[PDB]
């Protein structure tokens, strides 16, 4: 509520009024690492502050305790704080021990001012009502859901705070019931941080092709589990592409172009073979069931039907005969309807410059996600491991630059290897039937397997989780159920547990489903004495000990908040 | 018969592309992009520090724009839909539909600090204020071109039964004085292949641009590629239109005498002795969306004949005689303009008096170079007529020395008689 | 439009090697085509002042302005103009005017102070008498120029402005435009002589000059000499048609329409148009150019039908009285306009005002007698309102007592008392 979209520009002006000083650094941007959206958002923010000369300190943070450690050691000279990708769910005054009495300067007249501004760039739609309403210091960059949906909770909270027998109980318990109905609600995303920051850049006037491409990457990175967000934000990106494109031509070494062209829903089409692109795609294995041998037979049969030889299909896309790849849209239109792959046809954004080849938005965001993942006494191991993924995040930041395409090709190769590992472990799960039905949720526990040291990473376990949700979503015989995905780390000796939401099949076209695992995780942590970690910014990511795993799952299946 | 078209200053046609520039001037450029039956309008500014550029989604299909230092006025010609947007976003934008008859289109719009001016194809002239209150409904000859700078408004009218004309006014917050009302305009309309016909179907008048100078003198750029400045417009009995750039001739002059077609001048503004304009290269007159840096073209008085420049050059190098002639004429007209603007409107900076003194210096130096060529041909009477127009007493002694070098003692006696007249 | 070159009182070739270029009150300029070479003969009517001269033309000078001190030739295609002073103590000079593609010089003018070039795109260019330029200006496209005593009368025409005229005057300090591009009331023209002349001169301007007292005068295709009256005050300016020459030739021939007698104007002095009376199938002078006759100014208030039913043509008394009254009125206001600003020029004018006011009052008394003949009281009183001096009212009260009409006398005596008392 404190910043609607039409005054994002005003908020940026306030940042200048606290940070446009050549002598000292006064702006520190806390970025949630291990998120593509926050990475692109901070890249656009860093370009904007570089063009206007604002001093900055970009700090990547993994855990909530890491946030508290970094905020506790901050100097008092810093007056502007930007929280990218997080800070929209928890109460920041109750977490960062913030009291407004020692941070207030020049209160005199009903005006209040503070010596530090903390801005929140968060996409998680459960918004803390104290944080968004009763807080002057914590300033939210709201998408606009407060003006449409959160009005009843606004008046309930305001008459709760204003009024500190049957009338008092009858109104106060009703407003607290409304507030507790808004609370204990699942977590969802309907807007991207990159779209909000590009709206800020449109309000200022610093938009160009690079910021538009970063906005395209940030919007495209949410297409895996939040396809309604991408389908909503696609026409604005189409309007911006057709606005900032030039008039027209011959391929020349300096002309960067960014076209809206058919970019099919495939894993790494332009940097791998067509056989490996269909074989490692989540949607193709989701529909044709490629995990068993019959699916591979059907894939070879449709290669026979499409007229593409397996010698030509297994050849690299750049070296592929273009009698196959020029009329590939016509072949896709004629042949994919019989096998159910009609939804492969999809228009996306493809950027190229010079003579170095074309890259799509989807291939670029899988390359960036791979560079986040495997880009490079137990508490020291956790600290070193958190430092390792912070180094991975900065390597992926280095890959965002135009002059560092070798990092991009390294990310492409890492994405290929990681998708091979994900495919092997996915068919490992599916062949031996470790998926167990618990009547309210589906349980998948990895005890041992091939290269299990990749799954101490969060996004690799989320990649396996989205693989399983896509593979099980097209099977209509089992209905929509939430998924618990646990992976064991022997050296740390902890089960890292991820909560995965189900989704409808991609061909259908409604209300998005929520993430009800954080409420149960918090309630079990409060009621039981489980030594667990809640510090991840995605609240469905927890770490349990091995010996406390089965009581945690029994208390999870006893609880009805799934 | 004749068809009217909506005009904005230095606008570009669509052509084969899907985008065009609505207006281009010294403040900035406003361009529109076709966006699948709607439009996206981007307003960019040449002054980054004062104004921040913006863009918006236009659903009405605006084909008219006017851009000044305090607002932006968009106008749809077919439906009468106009909109005023202040730059500071403190005053609110306003949107108004004016009454249009059948066959009536808004041909041109203009904005003033305290007024907003809309002109229609049947000759109506509707003036609002800056906030949307109507103020006047005048009927004039059909306005096909408007450009306002501060409180001064300059317009061009054309009709079959009236002919081409111009009107200049200064409305102000007070002292409402109209300088000239529908006096005839000395400009050549174009001689009505597809590279020119794509533009002349869009802009039949041949107005490439219409603006004011940096000191407030009106300037127009017709289809003959000459920049006409109105001199002494404050006094209506002494007003005259001075051509100060026949830009085809200087295009031919920088190309080494080659009859050059593929380069054109697209005018934007006139600073003192310099037209800022994009030299557009290609078969199309209008520039495209990757807008290059606007080049600078110094104004030259059109006294250059191509025959003599081809005769002496057996880069076109002008001989010192006609170079002195054009420097003398250009210095005289610029001295008159600077003297009028400094005496009437005052100096807006501190530089105007010293540049006027240096301009009179360059005036006298060119007059002495004409005096030398007169004395080289034993022409006493032409030398006396040249040094009779010599302004300052400092440079008359140089003419005495040239008379000594040319051995014309009667010229010495008459110049000393001129000095005797000049001591009192 | 054609935009053919114009020189005042210029004569076309018309399948003939010899044609004239410019005829004024001072002389005439003629050209002869000879073996792809032109021979320019200039000849002055005042043979006692100085001598006529021939020279050789290798350029094709189709433009000429002739004054009392020099001769300015101009080439319409190449732009090469040339000023030749008549006396040999002043040297000739030659200039090449810059011209665009398809641009021609339409008319030139030469003053003792100024040298003027008018151009088909409106490029009004000015020089002094020694060729140093003073101004380059764009106007509406020139089709006619004349100038005397740093006064410039121009006529413009274009397809986007129409017919117009300008009345510039250059003092030593600044320019002054009296009437800048105000519309001109000259009628443009609509068989072999007509086709030859309107191929040569499509505007139909036969001549265009100043009067002897500085008043602009124009003679176009309708054979109607117009004078610009009250031009010193631009809010009061009237274009007076002072000569309808077709009416004068019809009156001279004796009530018979003729097709072999026309007029070619040269100049206007006070009450007299100095002109060549041409005789022949053509309307322009031929090689034996006659002595320049003079035609009196006659205001066009003559009805052809009334004059043919009445009858050398014997003019009736009332129409002659109206003619004298209107001509005396316009000449009185013109001469009072000239002497109250420009002063005396020949010094005889102070008696010309007295004699012309006497003629004005005399014509008003003949109109008084004509009105009192039909016993109209109020029309005669309105005539008696306009009497100038007191001595006319003695003859007025003499007429009214003769027609036994005291009701006129009772008001004329009051008018006289209010005149001499106040």
């Amino acid at each position: 509520m404190y910043y609607g979209i039409s005054q994002f520009s005003e908020a940026y002006n306030k940042i200048l009024r606290n940070s446009s000083s050549h002598s000292s650094c006064q702006l520190v941007i806390f970025v949630s690492c291990l998120n593509i959206d926050a990475l692109c958002a901070t890249k656009m923010l860093s370009l904007l502050f570089k063009k206007q000369l604002v001093q900055s300190q970009i700090v990547p943070i993994f855990g909530y305790s890491e946030l508290r450690r970094h905020y506790s050691q901050l100097d008092d000279n810093i007056n502007s704080l930007l929280l990218v990708g997080f800070g929209g769910v928890i109460d920041l005054e109750a977490f960062l021990e913030i009291d407004p009495q020692e941070y207030v300067i020049d209160t005199d007249s009903g005006e209040q001012s503070f010596r530090r501004d903390i801005y929140v760039l968060d996409a998680h739609r459960p918004w803390n009502l104290d944080n968004i309403f009763g807080s002057q210091i914590i300033q939210c960059f709201d998408d606009g859901t407060v003006d449409d949906t959160l009005g009843e909770q606004k008046e309930a909270y305001y008459k709760l705070l204003e009024l500190d027998r049957k009338q008092r109980k009858k109104q106060i318990h009703e407003y607290e019931g409304v507030l507790e109905e808004y609370y204990s609600q699942g977590t969802t995303v309907v807007n991207s941080i990159s779209a909000q920051i590009y709206s800020l850049l449109s309000a200022i006037g610093e938009t160009n092709l690079s910021n538009l491409w970063l906005n395209i990457l940030g919007t495209t990175s949410l297409d895996i589990a939040y396809a309604q967000v991408y389908n909503r934000l696609y026409p604005l990106l189409q309007d911006e592409v057709k606005r900032l494109t030039p008039s027209s031509s011959v391929k020349t070494p300096d002309t960067l172009t960014l076209n809206i062209q058919p970019d099919y829903y495939l894993f790494l089409l332009r940097h791998s073979s067509l056989y490996d692109s269909f074989y490692y795609s989540n949607y193709v294995n989701a529909k044709l069931s490629l995990w068993n041998e019959n699916g591979k037979k059907r894939l070879h049969k449709m290669f026979a039907r499409m007229g593409i030889p397996l010698s030509t299909a297994q050849e690299t896309w750049l070296y592929m005969d273009h009698s196959i790849k020029r009329e590939l849209g016509i072949i896709f239109d004629k042949n994919l309807d019989r096998y159910g792959l009609q939804d492969i046809i999809r228009d996306g954004f493809v950027r190229t410059l010079g003579y170095r080849g074309s890259i799509s938005a989807s291939e670029f965001v899988e390359a960036l996600t791979a560079l986040l993942e495997v880009g490079n006494n137990s508490a020291q191991k956790l600290t070193n491991l958190r430092k390792r993924w912070v180094s991975n995040f900065w390597l992926s930041w280095d890959a965002l630059d135009d002059r560092k395409v070798e990092l991009l090709n390294r990310g492409i190769q890492l994405a290929q290897d990681l998708q091979r590992a994900i495919f092997n472990t996915g068919v490992a799960i599916l062949e031996k039937k470790l998926i167990k039905h618990l009547r309210i949720y589906r349980l998948c526990v990895l005890q041992d397997g091939p290269d299990l040291d990749l799954y101490r990473n969060p996004l690799t376990l989320l990649r396996l989780g989205n693989w399983l949700i896509e593979c099980c979503a097209e099977s209509e015989d089992k209905q929509l159920l939430p998924m618990v995905l646990a992976s064991i780390d022997e050296n740390t000796d902890t089960y890292l547990v991820a909560g995965l939401t189900p989704r409808y099949p991609r061909g259908l076209d409604k209300k998005p489903i929520l993430n009800n695992f954080s409420m149960a995780f918090q309630q079990i942590t409060a009621e039981t004495d489980a030594k667990v970690r809640i510090d991840n910014f995605e609240s469905s990511i927890i770490e349990i000990r091995r010996e406390d795993l089965s009581p945690f799952l029994e208390k999870l299946t006893l609880s009805g908040l799934l | 018969k004749f068809r009217y078209m909506p005009f904005s200053p230095a606008g570009t046609p669509f052509g084969f592309t899907d985008r065009r520039y609505l207006t281009m001037n010294e403040v900035g450029y406003v361009s529109t992009v076709k966006n699948s039956e709607q439009y996206s309008i981007t307003v960019s500014f040449f002054d980054v520090g004062r104004f921040r550029e913006y863009h918006f989604e236009d659903l009405f299909g605006y084909d008219l724009c006017f851009l000044n230092e305090k607002g932006t006025l968009f106008g749809q010609s077919k439906t009468g839909q106009i909109q005023y947007r202040p730059h500071d976003s403190i005053h609110s934008n306003w949107t108004k539909i004016i009454p249009l008859q059948a066959g009536e289109r808004i041909t041109s719009v203009a904005a003033t600090p305290v007024r907003v001016i809309v002109g229609t194809s049947l000759g109506y002239f509707r003036s609002f204020n800056q906030f949307g209150v109507p103020f006047a409904v005048e009927k004039t000859s059909p306005i096909v071109a408007l450009t306002a700078q501060n409180y001064r408004v300059f317009s061009v009218h054309y009709s079959q039964f009236h002919g081409l004309s111009y009107s200049l006014s200064e409305l102000g917050t007070s002292s409402k004085r109209y300088y000239k009302r529908e006096c005839p305009l000395p400009m050549s309309l174009p001689n009505i292949k597809d590279a020119n016909l794509d533009y002349y179907n869009f802009n039949p008048m041949g107005i490439k641009s219409l603006f004011f100078s940096s000191y407030g003198d009106p300037c127009i750029f017709g289809s003959d590629n000459t920049l006409l400045l109105l001199s002494k417009w404050r006094s209506p009995e002494e007003s005259k239109w001075l051509p100060i750039l026949d830009s085809n001739m200087e295009i031919w002059k920088m190309s080494g005498g080659k009859e050059t077609t593929d380069i054109h001048v697209w005018p934007l503004a006139l600073a003192y002795d310099t037209l800022n304009c994009i030299l557009v290269k290609g078969k199309h007159i209008w520039p495209e969306f990757p807008l290059p840096l606007p080049s600078e073209m110094e104004i030259r008085m059109p006294v250059f004949v191509k025959s003599k420049l081809l005769e002496e050059n057996k880069e076109i190098q002008i001989p010192v005689s006609m170079a002195a002639e054009e420097e003398y004429l250009r210095s005289k007209v610029l001295s008159e303009l600077l003297t009028d603007t400094l005496e009437n409107d005052g100096e807006m900076y501190g530089n105007e008096n010293e540049v006027l003194a240096a301009l009179n210096g360059a005036y006298d130096k060119a007059l002495l170079r004409l005096f030398a060529s007169a004395c080289s041909d034993q022409n006493v009477e032409k030398a006396l007529s040249l040094a009779h127009e010599l302004k300052q007493d400092r440079a008359l002694t140089a003419a005495v020395k040239i008379s000594e070098r040319a051995e014309l003692p009667s010229l010495v006696k008459k110049i000393n008689n001129i000095r005797e007249a000049r001591y009192e």
